[PDB]
RNA sequence: ACCUCGGAGCAGAACCCAACCUCCGAGCAGUACAUGCUAAGACUUCACCAGUCAAAGCGAACCUCAAUUGAUCCAAUAACUUGACCAACGGAACAAGUUACCCUAGGGAUAACAGCGCAAUCCUAUUCUAGAGUCCAUAUCAACAAUAGGGUUUACGACCUCGAUGUUGGAUCAGGACAUCCCGAUGGUGCAGCCGCUAUUAAAGGUUCGUUUGUUCAACGAUUAAAGUCCUACGUGAUCUGAGUUCAGACCGGAGUAAUCCAGGUCGGUUUCUAUCUACUUUAAUUCCUCCCUGUACGAAAGGACAAGAGAAAUAAGG
RNA sequence: CACUUGUUCCUUAAAUAGGGACCUGUAUGGCUCCACGAGGGUUCAGCUG
RNA sequence: CCGAGCCUGGUGAUAGCUGGUUGUCCAAGAUAGAAUCUUAGUUCAACUUUAAAUUUGCCCACAGAACCCUCUAAAUCCCCUUGUAAAUUUAACUGUUAGUCCAAAGAGGAACAGCUCUUUGGACACUAGGAAAAAACCUUGUAGAGAGAGUAAAAAAUUUAACACCCAUAGUAGGCCUAAAAGCAGCCACCAAUUAAGAAAGCGUUCAAGCUCAACACAAAAAUCCCAAACAUAUA
């Protein structure tokens, strides 16, 4: 019978080689995930459909910010084959009230708080 | 597989023969014997009602009886049906039992084909019972399809199977002729060893040839394949003994005649050797049975006339008494076989003077059996006493004038 | 040749898993054999069903098994047990939540 | 008794209850009779299948005839046929109950030893007819000595260690990457893609 | 054969799971007479009906078993209570056969023919090297088995068609495959020659007439160079035939009380269609035999050739 | 007495067709074809697309 | 137009059976079983729709759910947090309850079927792209116009068998065995000479003899007619 898959915990224990490859320090982990649905929930189990709806990833290629916490991570583990997860980067820090209207999420995963649309 | 059988022998030795037949099955055990006399062998019930009721009550009272072996050549369909209904167990006759042992022992494709031909009558007899589970009540109301009914279709299929078997057996006969071509061309004398079942044909051939691969079994109908083994006679002549299938009495002729494809090697034999089991109480009946079986097989009349006889199993107790296992009269038997092959194959034992040069002596060695060579060095020649066939003599006369 | 075997499932098993608030009289688990044994504040019916004798929380534990001395089969099993061996069984417990009652001032005589 | 023992067609006490065809007994790697015992050569099953009394007779006759009894000995590493296989009458429509017991087989799983030979001989003397038997077996089989079996196991381990493919069936199946467990079987999590039905892919890493 | 109820696998771990699936069982028995009355809260066979457990309380002492059964109405009884192997077991209060004399509504939800899936069965080829073949696996075969291929048999499935896909054979015309029966070329041979056997290649051409039987088949007669295996809607009924099968009539044998039926035998028994569309409608031959070689080669004899040449015919095509 | 189990004879070159015998078992309503028949089979000779 | 006439009437007989069931537009909408003279139907359940009341609904952390059985699957139930916004209840209803393939666990069959039967899930009974055409495989879904753009899945790979050359005297025909059995029918031992040779590993001999060897020396085929055309070398 086809059932829900229990991912062994060893899969989610990064190695030093993984750290070097993907550029992430085990200490000081990132706070937020940018998650984009890159796969259709069609032809996938209803539980994956429901998890996608819960995470609010109904539209494909639409980034969504999520907490990097154990429960959200469990849901993302359930639907990990349909999504792309990246760490949200804040080169200029968190947006403030003043610059809340000038933000932009660049394809690199950086939320720039000044968007001038002018040459550097 | 496993069968406990009650041996019901009608009467008008044979019990011992039927017991041996049962034992041959390797899983069939005789658990009861009933010799019952009757004056009407041909009837729906072979026995008069007085004996029939006693047999029925005895059989049904005995619970170990899985089947009954009626020592009759072949029981008709009504007789089988009535006996089955009365005795509440399966009924087997000589035909069925012999057919079963033939099927069990048959190992070669030729033997399997021949026993299938032998079975064909059994399949025809049991057609109704073998197809009763396929009727499904379909016929005469379904308005389309071939006009053949269920039984007509089954009979057609059985006939087609029999035709296939007969075609295959004809091909086998052709192939056997092809195989015999070479031995016939090189003029090997052929002696076909025939006789009653279990009379010692295989053992005698083993004793004569000296082969060790020959395995004379204790069970009946051990040899189901016609096979040729070479041996040497006192005259240094090589003779080919053909071991054949044994014959049984009170058995349908068709069963054995189904083996004619492989038994035709007997017809092309130069001599026939009847192995009489003299120790057996019914040796005379065995002789009658085997002679009738050979006549049915249509062996050449000259060959049947020239048939030699050897009394095997003489140790247990005009001809040559022999003991195959002990090996008592083998040398004598070989002497008479030598004489018989000389007078049958048209081989002349003659002295022949040859110049000791030109390879005439080597030619004579290779194309004839040089019994002896007396050499005259003064004339530089040799007189060879040799057993030479007519063809070899003609070849020599032309080659070396 | 094979007749019968058409009986449906008894729908037996645990009705209240651990941590479930249970009111007095609730059936905790229905069983054909003694899978879970009665614990504190848990009663057994004629058909071996476990019902809550008090209002509280269901807890499943593993506790040593000491049959009644008149339970001949269990006593024989124990008599045949090697020294040092202790049987264990799963027991169902109801940890009562509310107190039996409170003392209230009813009249200031 | 150096020569190989005779094997009966069916158990002496015949089974009465028809039992389901649990093909799992053929499927997957073999966990029994996987190591040599009192012998140096054997026939290894590189696949799953059922051995009939016909196969047993073939093995017995060939090995007995081709061996040297005074310098070689052979022993079965597979039990006599015990699993009953039932066949209905020819021409029978579907239904009407399970068929009557027809034959007995012995399940064999890939990686198991079928016959084991030993004695004062080397591999080359026996590999010939062991390979004949293996080729005539119902499943893929190979005549293997202790040394050759260890060599092939070490070769498999070496291939697993030095494979340059970043992606392995084991990794992908265990992590459920791409959601491939929707297409795989629960058995695949332990077969690691090296087994497919009764077939054992040996080159598969 | 089964129809209701329970236990165990399938269904390994909360629950639940089909099967004309594998196995076991039940239609009670026994002990007590508080086997009394009441009452929170729960379970529940996937509905309902029904079935389960039960604290506390009154009253008393100081129920075993898995199933072990059945509603309403209606009867008997003063009442309490009792009543169906209603087992087709959610139970019509009480009703069987046969229909080819049949009819109607439908069904390709479902059979017969056909197609199609499958290849158990069937056929074929290789592999092993046991065994036949005097010796010799491999001239020819070939057991136990293994691996492949085909879709001609017997089957199974029920996917199209029951507001019709007309049915077995035969006539007529034939199209195609080659796994070749003959004619052609070649290798081997247990090929001395003639007959042969086997294998590779070859589908241009050909592959008979009759007695019996509806015979497709089969037996037989006479031939042939051969009288090939198949597929084509078991090719071909808007081209034909209807002898069988397979309507309504009637007998004989069997079954039944009978109607009537039967995988028994038989005598008789309506064969429609004027063509709208597609398609199509004038495209260097084979073989046998006689003679000669030659009674030669070959062969101990018996028997008996190739190749080359000559002559005769037959069929087919075209005139 | 009738019908059934097998063997055989005539008829044809050839017959699962037609006719005639003998041989095994079943079963006061069974045998007997004189004449007749668009009845069902077999056949000599002739005839003829 | 007689298995029982015809006409009229009851009569618009009845039909769980077939067929038909007529404006526009939007929205929700495929889902366990039980009983049934019942499996071509219906009632209840489940699902579905609408409106209303209320508050928890789904996902799910530990902890927890059996021995029989020695071991043993994917998993399941329960479940705070968390991500989400749905859930239960009330009122009123219909319709679906003759289903297909795919992956997986199995059963029956023959470890056949486009076969049949359960379970988990998917898809189809809805749009679109792809796998050639294509219900069930892969991608992808919420809908309009555009003569813009980035992508998803998405194109099969393979070509396979040569091989040693030279040389051989001999204790003896090792014993027993057997008529003989001589390296070679079988059993025992299997030593030993020549620099170099097994009391012999296969042929062959009735038996011998003659041959070697070891030893020195230096993949496939079926029926109307194969089936895009082609292409090895211009920088992912
Ligand atoms: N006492 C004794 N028995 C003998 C003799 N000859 C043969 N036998 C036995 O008779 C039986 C015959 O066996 P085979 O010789 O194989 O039989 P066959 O003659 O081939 O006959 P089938 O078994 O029918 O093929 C065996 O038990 C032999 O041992 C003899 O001279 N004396
Ligand atoms: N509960 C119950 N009712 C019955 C029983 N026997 C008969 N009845 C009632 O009577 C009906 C059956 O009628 P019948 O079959 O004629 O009964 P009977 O007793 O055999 O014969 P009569 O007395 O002639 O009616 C049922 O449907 C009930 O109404 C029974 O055993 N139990
Ligand atoms: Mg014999
Ligand atoms: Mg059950
Ligand atoms: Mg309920
Ligand atoms: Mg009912
Ligand atoms: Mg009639
Ligand atoms: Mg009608
Ligand atoms: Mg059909
Ligand atoms: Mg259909
Ligand atoms: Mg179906
Ligand atoms: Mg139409
Ligand atoms: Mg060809
Ligand atoms: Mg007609
Ligand atoms: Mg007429
Ligand atoms: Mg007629
Ligand atoms: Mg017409
Ligand atoms: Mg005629
Ligand atoms: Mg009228
Ligand atoms: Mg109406
Ligand atoms: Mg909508
Ligand atoms: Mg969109
Ligand atoms: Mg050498």
């Amino acid at each position: 019978k086809f059932t829900r898959s229990r991912i062994p915990e060893k899969v989610f224990q990064a190695s030093p080689e993984d750290h070097e490859k993907y550029g992430g320090d085990p200490q000081n982990p990132h706070k937020l995930h940018i998650v984009t649905r890159i796969k259709s929930t069609r032809r996938r189990p209803y539980w994956e459909k429901d998890i996608i709806k819960m995470l609010g990833l109904e539209k494909a290629h639409t980034p969504q910010v999520h907490k990097n916490i154990p429960s959200v991570n469990a849901k993302l583990k359930v639907v990990k084959h349909l999504i792309r997860i990246k760490p949200l980067k804040l080169p200029q820090g968190l947006p403030a009230e003043e610059n809340m209207s000038n933000t932009c999420l660049k394809s690199t995963g950086e939320l720039v708080v000044q968007w001038h649309l002018k040459p550097v | 597989g496993t069968q406990r059988v009650c041996l019901v022998h009608p009467d008008v030795w044979q019990v011992a023969e039927a017991t041996a037949l049962v034992h041959t099955l390797d899983g069939w055990s005789v658990v009861q014997t009933m010799v019952v006399s009757t004056k009407t062998p041909d009837r729906k019930l072979i026995f008069g009602k007085g004996n029939f009721e006693h047999l029925t009550e005895k059989i049904r009272g005995s619970p170990d009886i899985t089947c009954v072996f009626l020592n009759v050549e072949r029981m008709a369909a009504p007789t089988k049906k009535e006996l089955e209904a009365a005795w509440g167990v399966e009924v087997f006759d000589r035909f069925t039992v012999v057919l079963h042992i033939f099927r069990c022992n048959a190992r070669t494709k030729e033997a399997r084909l021949q026993v299938a031909l032998a079975e064909m009558p059994l399949h025809r007899s049991n057609l109704k019972r073998d197809v009763a589970h396929l009727y499904r009540g379909v016929g005469s109301r379904y308005i389309m399809g071939s006009g053949e009914s269920f039984m007509q279709l089954q009979q057609r299929l059985l006939r087609e199977k029999e035709a296939k078997i007969r075609k295959a057996l004809d091909r086998l006969r052709k192939k056997r002729h092809l195989l015999r071509r070479q031995r016939t061309r090189r003029e090997f004398p052929v002696i076909s060893v025939v006789g009653y079942t279990n009379c010692g044909k295989t053992t005698l051939i083993k004793a004569l040839t000296g082969d060790a691969a020959i395995q004379p079994r204790d069970q009946l109908f051990a040899t189901l394949d016609v096979t040729a083994h070479a041996g040497t006679l006192p005259s240094r002549m090589t003779v080919l003994y053909v071991d054949t299938i044994g014959f049984l009495s009170q058995l349908p002729h068709g069963l054995i005649e189904s083996f004619s494809a492989t038994l035709e090697d007997v017809a092309h034999s130069d001599l026939i050797l009847h192995v009489r089991d003299v120790s057996h109480p019914e040796a005379e009946l065995q002789k009658c049975s085997v002679l009738s079986t050979l006549r049915g097989l249509q062996l050449p009349a000259p060959l049947l006339d020239s048939m030699v006889e050897v009394h095997n199993k003489v140790d247990l107790v005009n001809v040559v008494p022999v003991s195959a296992l002990r090996g008592h009269g083998l040398q004598e038997l070989k002497a008479e076989l030598d004489a018989a092959v000389l007078k049958a194959t048209g081989r002349q034992i003659l002295t022949l003077r040859v110049r000791l040069a030109g390879a005439q002596l080597s030619w004579l060695y290779k194309e004839a059996t040089v019994q002896e060579v007396d050499v005259i060095p003064e004339d530089g020649a040799a007189d060879v006493r040799v057993i030479i066939s007519n063809s070899a003599y003609g070849k020599f006369r032309k080659l070396f004038p | 040749k094979n007749l019968g075997g058409k009986s449906s499932g008894r729908r037996q098993g645990i009705k209240k898993m651990e941590g479930h608030y249970v009111h007095a009289g609730n059936i905790i688990a229905t069983q054909r054999h003694f899978r879970w044994h009665p614990g504190a504040h848990v009663g057994v019916g004629k058909n071996k069903c476990l019902y809550a004798l008090e209002e509280g929380i269901v807890r499943y534990t593993k506790e040593v098994y000491v049959p009644h001395p008149r339970n001949t089969e269990a006593v024989d099993l124990i008599t045949r047990l090697p020294k040092g061996a202790v049987l264990y069984k799963t027991f169902v417990h109801v940890v009562p939540a509310k107190p039996e009652g409170t003392f209230k001032l009813v009249a200031m005589l | 008794k150096p020569k190989l023992r005779f094997i009966e067609r069916a158990p002496l006490v015949p089974k009465v209850r028809r039992e389901p065809k649990n093909l799992s007994d053929i499927r997957g790697p073999s966990t029994e009779a996987t190591e040599f015992t009192e012998g140096n050569f054997a026939i290894l099953a590189l696949g799953g299948g059922y051995l009939h009394w016909g196969h047993f007779e073939m093995m017995r006759l060939t090995i007995n005839r081709s061996m040297d009894p005074k310098n070689m000995f052979a022993i079965w590493r597979v039990p006599a046929p015990f699993k009953p296989i039932t066949r209905k009458s020819v021409g029978h429509r579907m239904g009407g109950g399970k068929g009557a017991i027809d034959h007995y087989v012995t399940p064999v799983k890939a990686g198991r030893l079928v016959v084991e030979m030993g004695g004062r001989c080397e591999f080359e003397e026996v590999q010939g007819f062991l390979d004949q038997v293996a080729h005539k077996l119902p499943f893929a089989a190979k005549a293997v000595s202790r040394g050759t079996l260890e060599k092939m196991r070490k070769d498999q381990e070496e291939r697993e260690r030095n494979n340059q493919n970043p992606w392995t069936f084991e990794r992908i199946a265990t992590a459920n990457m791409l959601g491939i467990r929707k297409v795989l079987s629960p058995y695949d999590l332990t077969h690691k893609g090296k087994y497919w039905g009764k077939f054992y892919m040996p080159k598969r890493v």
